DNA sequence: GGGAGTAATCCCCTTGGCGGTTAAAACGCGGGGGACAGCGCGTACGTGCGTTTAAGCGGTGCTAGAGCTGTCTACGACCAATTGAGCGGCCTCGGCACCGGGATTCTGAT
DNA sequence: ATCAGAATCCCGGTGCCGAGGCCGCTCAATTGGTCGTAGACAGCTCTAGCACCGCTTAAACGCACGTACGCGCTGTCCCCCGCGTTTTAACCGCCAAGGGGATTACTCCC
């Protein structure tokens, strides 16, 4: 599964940026699950805007309007 | 001539008025509304750019980059409250280690 | 031989990755994940590269923020080590899990 | 203080 | 090519007031353009509701001023209201 | 005669006040507090009777919800007693200032 | 035609306990009481400031239930039945 | 009376494959120190109840002001003609990115 | 305390490709005008919010008691870190090609 492409050291680096000094070995499967649930919710919205435009290509603006609807505004991608 | 030059603003009063109309925010838009709103957007722009310019100087840079915008926002109390739900691309995070984690010896 | 004590390099990693702004997940693994998830919603969707980059920025910003709350939840339990219960508490108090 |  | 408008020139004009020797990257410029668009939508969207709650058809500068005091915190609201009031004062004083 | 041990009626109170929907703050003391706060924002305000009740319903709902999050923080510390650091954690993780 | 002070102490210790008990709190350290008063005062300050702003914009002197409902809606803490 | 269904066209961009390299990931290993289970105690929380406070009820008075109706006109919407501000594109060069060298400052063992 | 080792930092040299300036053109700001209705505002009225009294007793308070749980200390076990080695595939420069985003016209429906 492609979720396993979110490798352990990558999750550790995110935790290091998050200021985490010591990481239990169970955190990795938790973080994959949380990320997968997060992406599913945002992509569902972005696909909705894409289908409402009857487009086949999901655009960056479809994602920004998803993230803003999710209450999670992102600056820098033209929205 | 143009309303921005009448208001003493850089920001475009006429374009703000156009956007207020076409956004359907109300059935009509009063002539003072775009002048006031442009002045507010100009102020907030100046407030961030002032702080980001200082953050750039602290990094010896001459050009503001998203690092300096994130530093400017998150180091300023009111701007962090205004942008609390905003994520800035390539911004990073503030340097912050919880004091219990430091190597006390 | 020379060897650093446990946690000495973890602190250097914290300092390093809080200085930098680079995206910490590798792009191709994340992109394949995005496509895998998207394929459940509509067959043969396409993505602008800026759309995948936008999804990655949002995902890393979200996870970094969650780890900060997780770190506080661990420290609150007097622990140094974050654990699933710390993530679950953070998620619960955020209201992400009802 | 603050600008402007 | 199709034409896309943005705040880029005005942010740059303001930048050359606050820090004449400083520049801005196109990514940072994209963020600043996003910031102005977002704050515009908040204030206009609030002022719309303030008009609607009063059963009034017009968004005036008074609707903007209350929306600014509702949205912006602390001293940032107080300064913003000061700049907005001065601008409308100068504008209405123009010939 | 009978004499409860500490914490035995606390469970009875937890049941009683969850089942009871009634407002738990005294109405008139809260009304004076509202007017005291409002007097900073505008002198000689008036309040509709329903407006003060609206504020109290929201305030009790807010505090009850925060005490739930506070109780989780205490349980996470493996404590029964809630403490100020548990409120401060709950507020911090909510992102309140 | 009066001035008010110290009314935050009118949020009694057993009242705070009752709210905590409804919140499922089994046991309460006495430092919670001053902490809860501070938290409540901050919450009320934010809501009342908005409701007064709505009231002043309407040019009213009476704060209405609608002004409170809108002030709560601004927080996402929308309170139902009092109107819309 | 103009929104938008839609059909035909361009060519940007997106997907996809491949070959080199080598940065990053996967794995094993040793052991430091962290998690956490026990236990002890003392302080501070809960339950009791006699005393005190003032919240609540009801009643009554009044007048501030919310709300409603009528009239006017200042204001903003629509319009046509005019203009230059703002845009896309082209180009230039120096700020930033990188290498590499030496300084020095942290780390921890002796 | 002192020292050797690793790491990070500061500094100088190279260079490239992104930011700033300039151009020119086109479409959107704006000028001047008419129109007509939103709302300013003034006057009325009668709701309900504020004030006060005063009686009742629900709730708050304070002081005693004791016991339960906060947390301080300690011991042990095994989980994570650091890092040396092997393996993987991320990256990216290139190239292929064709889907469909976007733009046009045509027209008929609401």
């Amino acid at each position: 599964d492609n979720i396993q492409g979110i490798t352990k050291p990558a999750i550790r680096r995110l935790a290091r940026r998050g200021g985490v000094k010591r990481i239990s070995g169970l955190i990795y499967e938790e973080t994959r699950g949380v990320l997968k649930v997060f992406l599913e919710n945002v992509i569902r919205d972005a696909v909705t805007y894409t289908e409402h435009a009857k487009r086949k290509t999901v655009t960056a603006m479809d994602v920004v309007y998803a993230l803003k609807r999710q209450g999670r505004t992102l600056y820098g991608f033209g929205g | 001539k143009t309303r921005s030059s009448r208001a003493g603003l850089q920001f475009p009063v006429g374009r703000v008025h156009r956007l207020l109309r076409k956004g359907n925010y109300a059935e009509r838009v009063g002539a003072g509304a775009p002048v006031y709103l442009a002045a507010v957007l100009e102020y907030l722009t100046a407030e961030i750019l002032e702080l980001a310019g200082n953050a750039a100087r602290d990094n010896k840079k001459t050009r503001i980059i998203p690092r300096h915008l994130q530093l400017a926002v998150r180091n300023d109390e009111e701007l962090n409250k205004l942008l609390g739900r905003v994520t800035i691309a390539q911004g990073g995070v503030l340097p912050n280690i919880q004091s219990v984690l430091l190597p006390k010896k | 031989p020379h060897r650093y004590r446990p946690g000495t390099v973890a602190l250097r990693e914290i300092r390093r990755y809080q200085k930098s702004t680079e995206l910490l997940i590798r792009k191709l693994p994340f992109q394949r994940l995005v496509r895998e998830i998207a394929q459940d919603f509509k067959t043969d969707l396409r993505f602008q590269s800026s759309a995948v980059m936008a999804l990655q920025e949002a995902s890393e910003a979200y996870l970094v923020a969650l780890f900060e709350d997780t770190n506080l939840a661990a420290i609150h339990a007097k622990r140094v080590t974050i654990m699933p219960k710390d993530i679950q508490l953070a998620r619960r108090i955020r209201g992400e899990r009802a | 203080g603050r600008s402007l | 090519k199709t034409r896309k408008e943005s705040y880029a020139i005005y942010v740059y004009k303001v930048l050359k007031q606050v820090h004449p020797d400083t520049g801005i990257s196109s990514k940072a410029m994209s963020i600043m353009n996003s910031f102005v668009n977002d704050v515009f939508e908040r204030i206009a969207g609030e002022a719309s509701r303030l008009a609607h709650y009063n059963k009034r058809s017009t968004i005036t500068s008074r609707e903007i001023q209350t929306a600014v005091r509702l949205l912006l915190p602390g001293e940032l609201a107080k300064h913003a209201v000061s700049e907005g009031t001065k601008a409308v004062t100068k504008y209405t004083s123009a010939k």
